[PDB]
C-alpha cells in the first residue's frame, strides 16, 4: 500500500511544493494560471510523482481530488480558452496553447501523449469541439477531441466547486462541477 | 444548486505510465479570461 | 491551511516519490540505507518540500511520522554508526560520514546548518557522545552533540517501531522506540 | 520494551520555512545494515 495526500486551502507567494510552468504563479492567496491577457499558457503540477498503477501486481489506484476555481472574463461572450485538471508523465512540459489547453498537440489519437485530462472548455473550436457550440466539460485521453462531453453554462467570475473521483474496481472516472 | 456530472469508463493502466504527475493548465489565445484556483485537495490509494 | 501526508507500507524497486543519495536504494521491498559494508552513507528524502512554518503569520506546523527500521550487525559488539530521521533545507545533500551520521559537520553549533535530526546512535565517539558509552537515542539541532539523550539497548536484527511527533503549541518534540 | 524522550525544541528558530524530511545512515570503520520497512508521515499548518 501507498498513499499520497495533500491539501492547500490558501496558496501563498512561496509555494514550494508546486512546479510552475509557463506563466503560472501564485498571488493574492490564489494560484493564477492565466491573467486576463491574450496568448498565454500557465500550468502548475504537484511536486511528488504519484503511483497510479503497478506493473508487478497489476493493481491500479483509487483517487479523489477536489478544487474551487474562478474564470473571470471581460464579459460572457468573449471568453477563451479553458482550464484542465490532467494526469501525465513525470516529465510533462507545456504543449500547444490556445485551443489545445497547454496539454495536447492534436485532435488525432496519439498513444505517445500518455495524458488524460478533464477539461472545462469555454471556446468553441470547430475542428473538434461539440457541433452545437456550447461550453462544456470533457474527458480527453491522448487527444484534444473529447471521448465524451457535458454542456455547462459558465457563470463568469463565480467560483465553482469540482470533485473528480476514479474507482479502480470499475475503472470509472466521475466529474462533478457545482455553483452555489 | 446548479450541477453538471459526467461519468465515463477509462482504463487508466492502458493510457498513462505507472508514475505520473498531476496538475492544472489553462490558456488564452485571441480571446481571454483569468483562470485561478482557490484551493486544492488530493488523495490516492494503491493497494 | 496546508497538509502533506503519505504512507509506504512496502517499498518497490522504482520508488519515484523518494530522492536517494549516497548508496541508499530499495530492494526486497525495504528501503536499504547502508548495506553492512565499511565507510558508506545512504539517505532518502520525500520528494515534496514541506511547509513547516510561515513568516507572514508566525504559525508553525504539527507533524507525526512513524516507521519500522532494522539494524543488522555481525554481532552485538562490533556495530556502527547509526541512523537518523532529519529535517533540513530543501537543497540538503549528504554531510560528513562516520560518526557524523551524514547530517552534521561539527560538535560545535553551526547556525548555518538549519537541520534537526533524531539519531539512533550505535557507536560511541568520545569527543561528543554520553561518557558512559551506551548506544542511545538523542535530539540534535545544528550539531552532532545531542542536546538531550536516552540510553537504548539495541536488539540486533530485530525490527523497531518508532513514532516522532511535534506539537507547535508547546514546541515539544517526542520520540518513542518499541521492540515488540 | 520502549524508550521515550521529550524535549522543547522551538523549530521556527532553527529550520527554514520549507524543508525536506528523510533518513540517513552511515558506517565507518565498524558497520551494520540499516533498513526501513515502512514509513507514514502527516504534517498540518494553519493559515
Ligand atoms: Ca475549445
Ligand atoms: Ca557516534
Ligand atoms: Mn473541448
Ligand atoms: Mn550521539
Amino acid at each position: 500500500t501507498e498513499t499520497t495526500s495533500f491539501s492547500i486551502t490558501k496558496f501563498g507567494p512561496d509555494q514550494q511544493n508546486l512546479i510552475f510552468q509557463g506563466d503560472g504563479y501564485t498571488t493574492k492567496e490564489r494560484l493564477t494560471l492565466t491573467k486576463a491577457v491574450r496568448n498565454t499558457v500557465g500550468r502548475a503540477l504537484y511536486s511528488s510523482p504519484i503511483h497510479i498503477w503497478d506493473s508487478k501486481t497489476g493493481n491500479v489506484a483509487n483517487f479523489v481530488t477536489s478544487f474551487t476555481f474562478v474564470i473571470d472574463a471581460p464579459n460572457s461572450y468573449n471568453v477563451a480558452d479553458g482550464f484542465t485538471f490532467f494526469i501525465a508523465p513525470v516529465d510533462t512540459k507545456p504543449q500547444t496553447g490556445g485551443g489545445y489547453l497547454g496539454v495536447f498537440n492534436s485532435k488525432d489519437y496519439d498513444k505517445t501523449s500518455q495524458t488524460v485530462a478533464v477539461e472545462f472548455d469555454t471556446f468553441y473550436n470547430t475542428a473538434w469541439d461539440p457541433s452545437n457550440g456550447d461550453r462544456h466539460i470533457g474527458i480527453d485521453v491522448n487527444s484534444i477531441k473529447s471521448i465524451n462531453t457535458k454542456s455547462w453554462a459558465l457563470q463568469n467570475g463565480k467560483e465553482a466547486n469540482v470533485v473528480i473521483a476514479f474507482n479502480a474496481a470499475t475503472n470509472v472516472l466521475t466529474v462533478s462541477l457545482t455553483y452555489p | 444548486e446548479t450541477s453538471y456530472t459526467l461519468n465515463e469508463v477509462v482504463p487508466l493502466k492502458e493510457f498513462v505510465p505507472e508514475w505520473v504527475r498531476i496538475g492544472f493548465s489553462a490558456t488564452t489565445g485571441a480571446e481571454f479570461a483569468a483562470h485561478e484556483v482557490l484551493s486544492w485537495y488530493f488523495h490516492s490509494e494503491l493497494a
